[PDB]
């Protein structure tokens, strides 16, 4: 009668030890994550969005803590955002062009090329897009004029 | 579903409450053909029997003994059994039977 | 063989002496009939969980019972089977449109008008949303903000005392636990980060002394 | 044969070929990553004892370990304390021997 | 004799609970991965290769799903690739230059 | 008296199996990390530091 409850409590303690080991594994994973975040935010300016804090990273500062590392992330969040109609690719007499270092942004009548972090209307040129086959495989076809002064 | 979710307001979706196992309806019992019957008709329907002092001891083995034909027969006056039940004769195995 | 399943005709051929067979998972799959000498497959019966298709309690109380992986021929409004099983309490409208409540494995359910109906999902191509001219938010102005983030690195060394945990202020409990072995040492070594060795019994012996007294003559 | 393992740096100047793309094709990829988990509960009575009465009667004396298992599965940590709820008591219901 | 099998099945159930807890931890890790992928692909154009799908990321679209998030990744894969001979650095009258 | 030590060693073996499963999960995580590192370093020039 005593050994029955002994075995029950041994099973409970085994479950507790399993939970503690899983917590230790998660803590080691979080330590690796903190180490790589330190390496990518303090020793360099990472271009990843919402990685060194919340927004576009500019500079980070490390702070010591008991069983942890505190990071002082200095960033800028988007104050005012505007929705724009985008397209996967354009078509100017065949040779469908897809945007590089940015996406196609249209305000209603004209299409421009700009990065997704700031709004800068730029004319579509050959140095801003790359040709990809023809306007058949690429789903989504819009007709525009690719200027090149 | 209200017992499973422990709430009086069930949201819109699918919820698994219990299981369903098809229980066995019938019960079939298969066995090979009943062949090589024991020669009970040779000792029971023998033409010439022996006396009580020189009774024969016929050995019965390696055969299926159908005791239902012996019990379900009003021709026998006494059908007493000692240490075994007459009904459970067809549900027991033995090594050798002497007649 | 004392099992439970549905017996059906098979297309395989056993050897003239092999009675029954089994699959790769070491489970009885087929067996030869002892009288007809024919092979009969053995399939486990319908095992599935029931499901209640409810369009929320705020709209109405009319619900439908959904069975998974079973056929309505063996199950004790409108009765009709589907790809995911049998659905009791709905309709069999042959129409097809967007999925509303995924009941699982294809067919979906929805509420239409005063009754629950069913419809087959086509799921043609998800690529149609590519040219759907979705709106993308492009920032215009920014504001400098600071964010404090804390990520745990190390863990405080947690030890386990099995004596006080399994036995709370008890003597006979500890006396009986002392015979279970040194498992607490292995648990502590595992919690500290040391792997447990897998070997034979080189430290624990199942010995006995047989201290039973002699019976009086 | 004995390996020297001088320096793996010799492969740096091995003028390895690097693939530089020339043309591209627009393609879409659908990726699904699980986020939440369906709440899975454990019923120790039906799992350890399959349609058995004495099994459940003997399991009821093992304690409330099933509650701790369910709390661990739900995401609640198991507390590490002494025996403030389970007692190793006994009643000694043994009958008296006849004189 | 009953408690022996009871303890065996309790060990089996403990193994099952351990597997379920490890699965829950992996699901939480996958949820964190899906969250950071959302943050790096939908709210921004990530320059990482084979991260927002398979290829160079251009735009992503989120889709709801039961216990998961579906991502619609629009990218371009290299159609034709050419191998070229590369070098770690050059040397033009000292002062080795790296690209 | 034998079953007591049997249950103790069964608990020890369960702890060992738990450790092995956690090690397998960590190895799968490291495999995913190696795969994404391959994809981001060999098939492209990553701008991430360290
Ligand atoms: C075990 O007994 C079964 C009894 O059904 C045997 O199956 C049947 O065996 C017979 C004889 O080989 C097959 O031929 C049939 O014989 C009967 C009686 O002579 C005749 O009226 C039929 O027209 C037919 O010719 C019969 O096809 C077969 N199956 C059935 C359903 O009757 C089985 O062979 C026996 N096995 C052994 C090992 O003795
Ligand atoms: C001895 O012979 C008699 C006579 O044939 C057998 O009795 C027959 O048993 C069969 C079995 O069903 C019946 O269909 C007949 O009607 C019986 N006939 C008579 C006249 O009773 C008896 O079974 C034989 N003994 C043994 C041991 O087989
Ligand atoms: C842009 O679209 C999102 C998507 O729902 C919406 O929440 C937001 O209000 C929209 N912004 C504007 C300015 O229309
Ligand atoms: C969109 O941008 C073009 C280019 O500057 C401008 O001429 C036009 O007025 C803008 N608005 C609309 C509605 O086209
Ligand atoms: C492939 O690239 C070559 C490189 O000049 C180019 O001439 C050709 O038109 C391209 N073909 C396609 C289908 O993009
Ligand atoms: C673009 O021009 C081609 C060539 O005439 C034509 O087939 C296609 O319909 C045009 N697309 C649009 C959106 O005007
Ligand atoms: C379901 O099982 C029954 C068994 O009687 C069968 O008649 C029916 O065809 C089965 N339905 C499907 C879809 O397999
Ligand atoms: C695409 O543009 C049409 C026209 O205004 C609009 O109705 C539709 O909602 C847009 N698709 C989106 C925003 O995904
Ligand atoms: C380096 O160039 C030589 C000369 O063709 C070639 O044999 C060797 O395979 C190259 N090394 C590589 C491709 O790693
Ligand atoms: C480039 O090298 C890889 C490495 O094995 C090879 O698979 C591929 O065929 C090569 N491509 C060309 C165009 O030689």
């Amino acid at each position: 009668q005593i050994d029955r409850l002994i075995t029950g409590r041994l099973q409970s303690l085994q479950t507790y030890v399993t939970q503690q080991l899983i917590r230790a594994a998660e803590i080691r994973a979080s330590a690796n994550l903190a180490a790589t975040k330190m390496s990518e935010c303090v020793l360099g300016q990472s271009k990843r969005v919402d990685f060194c804090g919340k927004g576009y990273h500019l500079m980070s500062f490390p702070q010591s803590a008991p069983h942890g590392v505190v990071f002082l992330h200095v960033t800028y969040v988007p104050a005012q955002e505007k929705n724009f109609t985008t397209a996967p690719a354009i078509c100017h007499d065949g040779k469908a062009h897809f945007p590089r270092e940015g996406v196609f942004v249209s305000n209603g009548t004209h299409w421009f090329v700009t990065q997704r972090n700031f709004y800068e209307p730029q004319i579509i040129t050959t140095d801003n897009t790359f040709v990809s086959g023809n306007c058949d495989v690429v789903i989504g076809i819009v007709n525009n004029t690719v200027y090149d002064p | 579903t209200k017992c499973t979710l422990k709430s009086f307001t069930v949201e819109k979706g699918i919820y698994q409450t219990s299981n369903f196992r098809v229980q066995p309806t019938e019960s079939i019992v298969r066995f090979p053909n009943i062949t090589n019957l024991c020669p009970f008709g040779e000792v029971f329907n023998a033409t010439r029997f022996a006396s009580v002092y020189a009774w024969n001891r016929k050995r019965i083995s390696n055969c299926v003994a159908d005791y239902s034909v012996l019990y379900n027969s009003a021709s026998f006056s006494t059908f007493k059994c000692y240490g075994v039940s007459p009904t459970k004769l067809n549900d027991l195995c033995f090594t050798n039977v002497y007649a | 063989l004392t099992g439970t399943g549905v017996l059906t005709e098979s297309n395989k051929k056993f050897l003239p002496f092999q009675q029954f067979g089994r699959d790769i998972a070491d489970t009885t799959d087929a067996v030869r009939d002892p009288q007809t000498l024919e092979i009969l497959d053995i399939t486990p019966c319908s095992f599935g969980g029931v499901s209640v298709i409810t369009p929320g309690t705020n709209t109405s109380n009319q619900v439908a019972v959904l069975y998974q992986g079973v056929n309505c021929t063996e199950v004790p409004s409108n009765v009709f089977q589907t790809r995911a099983g049998c659905l009791i309490g709905a309709e069999h409208v042959n129409n097809s449109y967007e999925c509303d409540i995924p009941i699982g494995a294809g067919i979906c359910a929805s509420y239409q008008t005063q009754s629950i109906i069913a419809y087959t999902m086509s799921l043609g191509a998800e690529n149609s949303v590519a040219y759907s001219n979705n709106s993308i938010a492009i920032p215009t102005n920014f504001t400098i903000s600071v964010t404090t983030e804390i990520l745990p690195v190390s863990m405080t060394k947690t030890s386990v005392d099995c004596t006080m945990y399994i036995c709370g202020d008890s003597t006979e409990c500890s006396n009986l636990l002392l015979q279970y072995g040194s498992f607490c040492t292995q648990l502590n070594r595992a919690l500290t980060g040391i792997a447990v060795e897998q070997d034979k019994n080189t430290q624990e012996v199942f010995a006995q002394v047989k201290q039973i007294y002699k019976t009086p003559p």
